[PDB]
């Protein structure tokens, strides 16, 4: 047979053209780290092999070496183009050793074996915004003042990145309501002077609040500097708790300096919400002290004993819990236990 | 080693001095004292080497044995056994190094004086391979020789036994041929039977009705039951049929033309069951290129597309229209305004009841014909059957949920 | 042939300046050698004061201070250490890379935990990348106060010009550049403290006049504010442990409203130890997974000192979710300290930590309860890691638990079910599906109920990655009945009957096959099937219903390869099902009929419901349904 | 007062000393800065020959190569460099981080293409960490042999005379310790020297005796053999080599037997510029996606050298596959350089790359065939990333083709859909179906067709992901019409008789609400679909089936969420359906009917196999067809 041109599609297979007809020949070296794999992608290049198409020569090489070379099934591991071939290598004394391995002669491939699990990620269910889920779902006063905590955490945020915009939408912030049955604050928030955000935040408190808002109706809209009759509360039902009524009347005050900047509600609604209210802890028991940020962190425990019905309370309690410092921390206690120095 | 105290004391049929088989079995089950060989069984063995080596296969779990045949050569210790084993009883074996799988074998795989041996578990050993037609058991009493396998066409040398199912029957030695069965009256599965057969390996026939003569009716032998057929036929020698890689395409248009005659004369004579396979050759004669000189070749496909219309027909004569599809849909492939073809196809599938595809190439042929009523009529029976499945479905389907509200209490 | 033999040479100047702007890529490097310097300094005099009764009288108190001063931005801190004479301070000082700690150390003859932080003697001139000029006044044993210059401009000198004693009052003053003039932000300096030098068992804090200026009004009149709230339990002795020290250490450690679970503290001892201490939460992360970056799992405080951690190289993937923290006094270290030298220390420490967490986790289950309620949140996990590990499948096996034929109710053990080996069964028989109820009632099942052998119910969704992995556990082998195999030790009558049935019912198969073209390679009777006529069972190999139906669900998997692929199945009948008798009475009267084929339609169609494949083509049989339907409405 | 202005001073033994032992963590890092010395010394004296040929008249060469010696361990490179005078030469050895090179660099005053790789003058110490005795001989420009010597005691020397000329002779000999022992096994050197110094301007090689010592049989004596065979091309300006220059490029970079799809060159000219070169495969890349090893595909050079690459800081993990290598030949490092000080840098051209790479994707997409075949093997990454960014989300949305209605063969760009005839209700209507059939077989489907206008088809598992990002493409917006609302602009007779029909059948719709409890919300009367008497569609919000049904399998998706929550369900029917209107029937006059009862039993269940839930209770559905079977038997 005359071979052909040697080019070279392999590490040791090369394809020639024979004088047309053609014939490729990889070679296993017997001494090789992958000798066992060439001897047998030997057989998957000779799947495609005719009935009669492997008359190995079997003298020391093996009877076996072309006995399991035809096929059974197929899996298609590089091609499946071939007809015919023959064990062409050194003839003789090919090993000062070969064991002559002989083990297991019928196996087969497990399809490579490739099933490890390809990196997953999750998606963010947003079908949803405020002014939508609102009118949809009208959650618990504790459960609709924490989405409160989320807006003026991104808006203490966001003016924490010396951003600022005069007048955010109704629905600026889009509801994930990923798990359903609970709205969620966009952590994003792309669609977009001091405590202007904070006062968007107050005016769509009467939104979730259900009740009228003024800043709509009323009037005095997109002016966080404008204000008049006293910022009126139309808020008649009792639903809302007395105590964090109070804030809100502290909400919306003569100056934005006794406004409270976003953080001091975060540490209020930290404080309301989570902490706990006691007797003991009643009448400012709580004062300038760093380890109570632990038992007080023990007072927010119970968010998942008492009316963790809604799952989402322990969600972002961890991205709550560690970032506090008393320093923006304790006034917002003293503001709250105004709502007790009512008296 | 338990293999070593099991020999000792084993009266030994050895085929050398030296090498042989050794009678050694422990327990004896109860089993058809008469030898018997078969190709089916399910036999439970432990392949342990045991004497200071290891089997680590087949010891495990028990494998059923195909036994290719009487002389199966798939693992030459197994036959040994298989030398005066009974049916249904136990039986034990030793090493022979000679009978190895793997040809001579090699030490790593088979020890180099040890090969496997197991505690066989003997089962039921009687009869040959079957035929997957049915009809038939290899009854032989000699060896093939694999260099002579008769091939369709080859007109052959057979000898008869003389005495079909336990009768004297009518016949003689008579240069057979797979079309030619059916004109001299002998049990016609010979065609098939045949394969089985080479140049030097005698074998009696068990036939079958459906396969032979059997169910086509006798009226020369005598023969009272239709399915308790058998008798031996003695293939002295035969020629060898001109094949593919030995015809040539003059020789193709010889044969073809001298087929298609006979075709005719196959449908004059009503028989068709010779023509099936004598058509499935045309087929493949023509189904590979011939690099000639094809003027004709619409001619030739023309014969071979008559050929696909004639044994259709005959599938409609007798068949179940699976073939029938078969043959149709190569004439689709190639030659699809049949004016008869394609419309024996729909009318298989209405006797097939899918009146709906036939709805469709009903509807084409009468495209391609508006001239007869045949299939106009035919189309008619397909939507009369549909109603009459219909109606089916309607009796069986009442209310049927309101059997269900009787159970309620 | 002649020799101009001299040693190394140097330059100061370019020598000095790379150091600066090369050594570190941040400037946020300061503020913790600065400490380290300090702490080995008092821990030395430390041990020196032991020793002698008027050095312990003149150190007193130990602190570190820091004190930013606002405006002014003279950022400095204080220690109360020794400091070192008039010259010798030049000598260890300008003498860049001569540690006078590493001196001494080395001097010391009985060397008791003397802990030597630093020992490259280059934390000083880091201070460079923030401070504009370095000055230094300091006092020593029965010395003078001297108060060092420099700038990093190439000198330096030494002024006596009666500095404030403040004591012995050890300190360094910085003047950062107007130019990234950061870290006077002192919740910046509490989250550096946080990351870095949070663990060192000696009094640190910042005094800063913050207050309201209220004007009385104002809450605090000064802040003074401690920062090591903390003391390291690694260094105390594991088993001799204050009692709920761990817990408490939890808070401290993260801060968590809740506890923690258990936690497993290890000395080591081999060539290079080190103090192994693992927690493990009293509940599940909730955001977990999710972070593509490798997050905190065990921390590396060598020496005392936070070092580079969190790195992957410690802990596999699997049981990342561990929370400990370790520490080696002595381990290899670079310049900047951050990146390691040798990683096979990293293999044979994270050894040591896998096998020891692995260990604690059998600890664990030897409790039922609390055992049973972490496998309940983290078994997830658990598994992720028994089909990764590939090495202990031993130590990875008989911590398992799941639901079963025996007790529905409880999750069994793998080991407790083998124990029972009912019938010396040498199978565990499992299924893998979708919902308890479903898996329930399967027809394999219920024939597995028959035979009075019990069944694992596995409907965890990650379940099939793990168990292919997962093997022939206690030397007795898995089997999940859908396979196609199934075999069962019968009865030898049995055997034969229901083989006899195969005998005169596969020509019935035939049959079906006749109109079951083109789905099922193969139709044969069941030794499966009591209470259904039919079903389908997959074929040996190939994927479950289920198992394909995750690997197809699996995103980010779409493949060529993908597109066709384990092509595998095929379905069953009961023979001793009545339907199943009529099916086949009739079809040897007619071999083609519409409502034979239909029938055996429907027929599959629900069987491959059941088994279940999703339908292959739903709106198909819902209009044959639609045709029954219009049939029941006498049409 | 008195000032003692000293400049800083330094000590050498401690100095060194930690410099070897701390200053890398490679070992193997030795053999590329010896390289680099080599290689800018060449340079300069390259320069300095174009002015005067006098050097390289004597020389003549430029190769560089190394010497394993094994048989002595004597490791050694030699060079054709043109060395230093023998004082000059100590001059910037033992002056540590005195860079000669970097000195007459800058004393260069026409500096063009000067390159100088290294000018931090550590490089050279390197060697004790591997050498035991740093030895060096070399010439100079008319000057005499000189061996230096070094083994890091602290001196140095010169003892040399009477040694081999070999011109210049820039050699340097290495002994590497008995322990350690390693980098004399060529492979190993060779995967080390395209590891790093594989793109180098200038002869590089080995020699070695090895052979096959067969005895003339053996085909070559001794292994002179080059390592630089790829040359860089990179630095070669675009748009004046054809691809083939790419091509083989890169056949020779990553040794794929098949070809590139297509590639492109990008010369920066901003303020710290680079060059950008950017590959993309003409194939799928087969194994990836585990993690391993690695975050990207993209390689980084400065200096015209390898520098740390593979990192997830410059191309984001979407769209991590593009293959292509970046130089910029100066960026500020590091001493051990593999780490980077500023990372900002990094964003600048992070944003550079991908702008470009999707503007290649663009140019691209000018093509249809090969884009097409692209868009095929490759879509998934691109959704992933198109989900991913978040800001382009504009021009991600283009390079999106599909099969849908309008098309059917082939896939279409969205703008395709865009660009509508009837110019009516402009939404972009398509499903997330499984498989296309079985997207394009629902009444819902059916009805757009009834109606006339296209919908594009969405066939992958991902896919998902993609349509909740995905929104308002080109000023208006998608609709998948699995959607609750379903708002189609009817006729006036069409809506009020449509209504008509829901005010006659709303009572209907409540009499199979008094059987269909506990399941739907609200059934109501809808003309969503033609052609099939009812059918379910998902609410407003929540997950469709398809996206139901990816959640439940995801990997380590399991939660108390997964568990149970998007809970939106409701069904519709076909009022014009003949099997409706039976059942509006009578509906009224029956009281407590089975026959409807179980009726709608099975209805709302097909419509449940249908509209993609997987059936809630399969046995259960077997059952009832079971019985239906049983009627069908006559019992």
């Amino acid at each position: 047979y005359l071979i052909g041109q040697s080019i070279g599609k392999g590490c040791s297979a090369a394809v020639y053209e024979a004088t047309p007809l053609a014939i490729k020949m990889m070679w296993n070296i017997s001494a090789g780290s992958s000798s066992e794999a060439i001897l047998n992608t030997m057989s998957q290049e000779l799947v495609p092999a005719s009935r009669v198409a492997l008359a190995g020569e079997y003298g020391a090489v093996t009877y076996r070496k072309s006995k399991r070379g035809p096929k059974q099934l197929a899996p298609h591991p590089n091609i499946i183009r071939v007809l015919r071939a023959f064990t062409s290598s050194v003839p003789l004394l090919p090993g000062a050793l070969v064991d002559y391995p002989d083990v297991l002669p019928s196996r087969l491939h497990p399809e490579g074996l490739g099933h490890g699990r390809t990196l997953f990620l999750v998606m963010k269910n947003y079908p949803c915004t405020l002014r939508q889920y609102l009118c949809v779902n009208t959650p618990s006063p504790r459960l609709a003042a924490m989405m409160l905590l989320q807006l003026l955490e991104g808006v203490d945020h966001l003016v924490q990145q010396g951003i600022a915009h005069r007048d955010l939408k109704s629905d600026n912030i889009l509801v994930e309501l990923d798990p359903d049955g609970c709205p969620w604050l966009v952590i994003a928030d792309f669609g977009c002077y001091s405590k202007a955000d904070a006062w968007a935040v107050g005016a769509i408190a009467y939104e979730i609040f259900g009740l009228v808002n003024p800043f709509y109706g009323q009037g005095k809209a997109h002016l966080e500097s404008r204000s008049y009759q006293e910022a009126q509360l139309p808020a008649l039902p009792e639903s809302v708790p007395p105590d964090v009524r109070q804030l809100v009347r502290a909400l919306l005050q003569r100056e934005a300096s006794k406004r409270p900047s976003a953080r001091v509600a975060a540490n209020v609604l930290h404080l309301s919400l989570w902490g706990e209210h006691i007797l003991a802890l009643k009448n400012l028991k709580l004062d300038k002290m760093v380890g109570w940020l632990l038992q007080q962190s023990a007072a927010t425990l119970l968010a998942n004993r008492l009316t963790e019905k809604c799952c989402v309370e322990t969600k972002m309690k961890m991205l709550f819990l560690a970032n506090l410092e008393c320093e923006t921390l304790c006034q917002a206690a003293l503001l709250l236990c105004s709502w007790r120095a009512a008296l | 080693s338990p293999t070593a105290t099991v020999a000792e004391q084993g009266e030994d049929i050895t085929s050398k001095k030296d090498r042989g088989v050794l009678k050694i079995v422990k327990r004896v089950g109860n089993g058809e004292e008469t030898p018997m060989i078969g190709d089916k069984v399910y036999v439970h063995y432990k392949g342990k080497l045991s004497n200071g080596k290891k089997f680590d296969s087949s010891h495990d779990r028990n494998e059923p044995f195909v036994f290719s045949l009487g002389k199966g050569q798939v693992i030459k210790a197994w036959d040994i056994g298989v030398a005066t084993m009974k049916k249904g009883e136990i039986c034990h074996l030793l090493c022979k190094p000679e009978y190895a799988y793997g040809s001579a074998g090699s030490l790593p795989k088979i020890p180099s004086n040890a090969t496997l041996f197991f505690e066989i578990e003997l089962l039921d050993f009687k009869g040959e391979d079957l035929f997957e037609d049915g009809g038939i058991i290899r009854r032989t009493k000699r060896k093939g020789e694999g260099y002579s396998n008769p091939n369709e066409g080859a007109t052959v040398e057979i000898h008869l036994e003389g005495r079909c199912g336990g009768r004297m029957f009518d016949c003689r030695d008579v240069a057979f041929t797979v079309g030619e069965g059916e004109d001299h009256d002998i049990p016609i599965g010979i065609d098939k039977a045949l394969e089985k057969m080479q140049r030097e390996e005698q074998c009696i026939l068990y036939l079958g009705p459906r396969y032979g003569f059997g169910e086509a009716g006798k009226p020369k032998f005598g023969i009272e039951p239709n399915a308790e057929l058998i008798y031996e036929v003695t293939l002295k020698s035969f020629e060898k049929a001109k094949e593919s890689w030995e015809m040539d395409t003059k020789e193709k248009l010889e044969q073809a033309a001298i087929v298609k005659e006979k075709g005719t004369v196959y449908f004059k004579g009503g028989k068709y069951m010779q023509a099936v396979i004598q058509y499935g050759k045309i087929v493949s004669w023509l189904e590979m290129e011939y690099g000639l000189s094809e003027k004709e070749s619409k001619a030739s496909e023309s014969f071979l597309l008559a050929a696909f219309l004639n044994l259709a027909m005959c599938y409609l004569k007798l068949r179940e229209y699976t073939k029938a599809v078969e043959c149709c849909d190569k004439a689709l492939g190639l030659d699809s305004a049949n004016e008869k073809g394609l419309y024996r196809r729909g009318e298989a599938q209405l006797l097939m009841n899918e009146f709906e595809s036939a709805k469709g190439d009903f509807e084409k042929v009468l495209e391609v014909n508006p001239q007869n009523k045949a299939a106009r009529l035919q189309i008619s029976m397909c939507q009369k059957k549909a109603k009459e499945h219909n109606e089916r479905d309607r009796r069986i389907y009442a209310n049927m949920f309101k059997k269900f509200a009787e159970q309620d209490a | 042939e002649e020799v101009e033999t001299f040693a190394f040479q140097a330059e100061i100047a370019q020598l000095m300046s790379l150091i600066i702007n090369t050594f570190y890529s941040n400037k946020e490097i300061f503020l913790r050698e600065l400490i380290s310097n300090s702490s080995d300094a008092l821990d030395k005099i430390r041990y020196e004061s032991l020793t002698d009764p008027s050095k312990l009288d003149s150190g007193k108190e130990l602190h570190i201070n820091l004190i930013p001063n606002k405006q002014d931005r003279t950022l400095t801190i204080v220690d109360t250490g020794i400091g070192m004479t008039k010259a010798d301070l030049i000598n260890n000082l300008g003498t860049i890379a001569k540690s006078g700690t590493k001196a001494f150390m080395e001097a010391l003859q009985a060397g008791a935990d003397i802990s030597m932080i630093g020992q490259f003697g280059v934390g000083f001139y880091s201070a460079y990348l923030v401070a504009e000029k370095v000055t230094v006044i300091t006092k020593h044993n029965d010395d003078e106060q001297y108060a060092w210059e420099s700038s990093a401009g190439g000198s330096f000198t030494v002024r006596t010009d009666t500095g404030e004693p403040m004591g012995r009052g050890t300190k360094v003053i910085l003047h950062l550049k107007e130019d990234q003039t950061e870290y006077l932000e002192e919740r910046r300096i509490k989250e550096i403290v946080k990351k870095h030098s949070q663990f060192i068992g000696y009094p640190i804090t910042l005094f800063v006049e913050k207050e309201r200026d209220k004007e009385k009004i104002k809450e605090k009149y000064i802040d003074q504010e401690e920062l090591n709230k903390t003391k390291p339990i690694w260094t105390r002795n594991p088993d001799d442990i204050t009692n709920e020290e761990y817990g408490e250490f939890y808070k401290s450690l993260t801060n968590d409203w809740e506890d923690h679970l258990a936690v497993k503290h290890f000395s080591v001892e081999g060539q290079l130890e080190f103090r192994a201490l693992l927690f493990v939460p009293r509940r599940a992360p909730f955001d977990l997974f999710e972070n593509r970056k490798k997050k905190n799992n065990i921390k590396l405080y060598v020496r005392r000192v936070f070092i580079m951690d969190n790195c992957e190289e410690l802990i596999p993937e699997y049981l990342n979710f561990i929370r400990g923290v370790v520490d080696s006094e002595d381990l290899p270290l670079n310049i900047s300290r951050e990146m390691l030298q040798q990683s096979k220390i990293l293999k044979v420490i994270r050894k040591n930590l896998v096998k020891k967490c692995l260990e604690l986790f059998t600890e664990l289950a030897e409790d039922k309860e609390n055992y049973k309620k972490f496998y309940e949140q983290f078994s997830k996990n658990i598994k992720l890691g028994i089909h990764e590990d590939s090495q202990n499948r031993k130590k990875l096996s008989e911590l398992l638990r799941y639901y079963t034929s025996a007790s529905g109710d409880e999750m069994v053990s793998l080991k407790d079910y083998c124990t029972r080996m009912k019938e010396n069964q040498k199978h565990i028989y499992y299924i893998t599906g979708e919902t308890k109820d479903q898996v329930a009632n399967s027809a394999f099942v219920e024939r597995l109920r028959k035979h009075g052998l019990e069944v694992i119910y596995m409907i965890e969704p990650i379940d099939e990655y793990c168990v292919q992995q997962l093997k022939e556990f206690e030397g007795k082998t898995l089997v999940s009945v859908t396979k196609e195999g199934l075999e069962l030790p019968e009865d030898e009558e049995e055997k034969k009957k229901q083989e006899e049935k195969k005998t005169k019912f596969e020509n019935l198969c035939k049959i079906m096959k006749d109109i079951l073209e083109k789905k099922v390679e193969k139709v044969v009777v069941s030794n499966r099937l009591v209470t259904s006529p039919c079903c389908i069972v997959t074929s040996t190999y190939g994927w479950t219903a289920n198992m394909e139906r995750i690997m197809k669900a699996q995103a980010l998997r779409d493949n060529s390869t993908m597109g066709y692929m384990a092509a595998k199945k095929h379905l069953e009948i009961n023979p001793d099902h009545s339907i199943i008798e009529t099916l086949r009475q009739k079809a040897e009267a007619d071999k083609n009929d519409k409502s034979v084929k239909d029938l055996v339609i429907l027929l599959y169609e629900t069987a491959l419901l059941s088994s279940g494949f999703s339908l292959e083509d739903p709106q198909t049989h819902a209009n044959r349904i639609y045709r029954m339907i219009k049939l029941g409405l006498g049409i």
